[PDB]
């Protein structure tokens, strides 16, 4: 962890070695890793400074403590802390974040207690649409939520369909397993391939995953799912891989 | 079927992943972010916008906040307070200090403070 934080990138490394983490920087601030003693600033602008996933173990959470700040009138304030939560893979990496407190709007220089949790961006070497091999593949790993991280996920894709589907089981806040319903699988605005469509409980629709191929030869997926119980959003953190 | 939000001062998180599947069916909601000066009406800098049968929920996603500043030769009991858009505050000067053009109190609006707080 404080390796990650510190360290410099080598090939030696088990890869994904480095991650950017510009959609965790919110109010064009800065966000700040602690663990271990260790600590590293990242700003919102340059795409240069990353975090070294090289040093992470694969398959697993890493947690580090967070704390996003911006300036105004010369001082610099806290905006929000918490766990920064990354689940690494070989080529792909997802990022969530447990808000436990935010700004106090009347006191700027303390805070105030608000949780909420946050799927905020992925990482790694995107799957170019022509890289998709011919028939099918299955992915298997993790799915985390607040304070569920031992979730599974299960997921398959043919790709001659251009179609997918999977499942969420195991996440100790959900009632159901979650269904990954049958989903098409598209090129976006940089031609890499993903997958959007409905999670549902049974046939029952609640909400909506979204998924991105990762590695070469499609070998990884990642991405996150939501669930709606009531007026309440899940947000899930899903990430699996060929076996 | 909501097209894709057009979230002014702020934006969808995930954008790459999401835009090909625009329009969305009523009842679908994103997380989305709001950018510098701003935040959610929630006062978080992120939260989920709906698909309703009215169209997008919240309507305006993104509301400005306005810090106040530190007042050279003014009262400094309000500085690093945080006003939302909408929201005005009494400018305190020392005595010969004014806000300009007989000013009593700045508001917060969508592009800042208005008129900017200034003890001349």
């Amino acid at each position: 962890l404080a390796d990650a934080l510190t360290a410099p990138l080598d090939h030696k490394d088990k890869g994904l070695k480095s991650l950017t983490l510009e959609d965790s920087i919110p109010q064009n601030g800065t966000l700040t890793l602690s663990a271990q003693g260790a600590e590293k600033t990242f700003k919102a602008g340059d795409k240069d400074n990353s975090l070294n996933t090289g040093k992470l173990k694969n398959d697993k959470i890493s947690r580090f403590d967070f704390v996003q700040k911006i300036e105004v009138d010369g001082q610099t304030i806290t905006l929000a802390s918490g766990e920064f939560q990354i689940y690494k893979q070989n080529h792909s990496a997802v990022v969530a974040l447990q808000i436990e407190k935010i700004n106090n709007p009347d006191k700027t220089d303390s805070l105030i207690n608000q949780r909420s949790f946050l799927v905020s961006g992925l990482g790694g070497e995107h799957t170019a649409f022509n890289q998709l091999p011919g028939g099918k593949a299955e992915y298997h790993g993790k799915a985390f939520s607040s304070d569920d991280p031992n979730g599974r996920l299960h997921y398959s894709i043919d790709f001659t369909k251009k179609q997918g589907y999977g499942r969420i089981e195991h996440l100790k806040t959900l009632e159901q397993n979650v269904e990954l319903a049958a989903a098409e699988l598209k090129a976006d605005e940089k031609s890499h391939a993903v997958i959007l469509g409905d999670t549902r409980y049974g046939s029952e629709e609640k909400g909506t995953y979204h998924l991105a191929l990762f590695g070469d030869r499609a070998q990884e997926i990642a991405g996150s799912a939501t669930v709606k119980i009531g007026e309440k959003v899940h947000e899930i953190g899903i990430a699996g891989k060929q076996l | 079927p909501c097209d894709y939000p057009d979230i002014k001062h702020g934006g969808l998180y995930h954008e790459n992943m999401r835009r090909p599947y625009f329009p969305v069916a009523v009842g679908k909601y994103y997380s989305y972010y709001c950018d510098e000066h701003f935040e959610t009406p929630s006062g978080s800098y992120w939260d989920h916008i709906h698909c309703t049968q009215d169209g997008w929920s919240p309507a305006v996603p993104c509301l400005r906040k306005c810090y106040f500043p530190y007042l050279e030769n003014g009262y400094n009991q309000n500085h690093g307070r945080k006003f939302v858009q909408g929201k005005s505050i009494d400018v305190a000067c020392h005595p010969g200090y004014a806000l300009p053009k007989a000013q009593t109190t700045v508001t917060c609006m969508e592009n800042g403070w208005s008129p900017t707080p200034r003890c001349i």
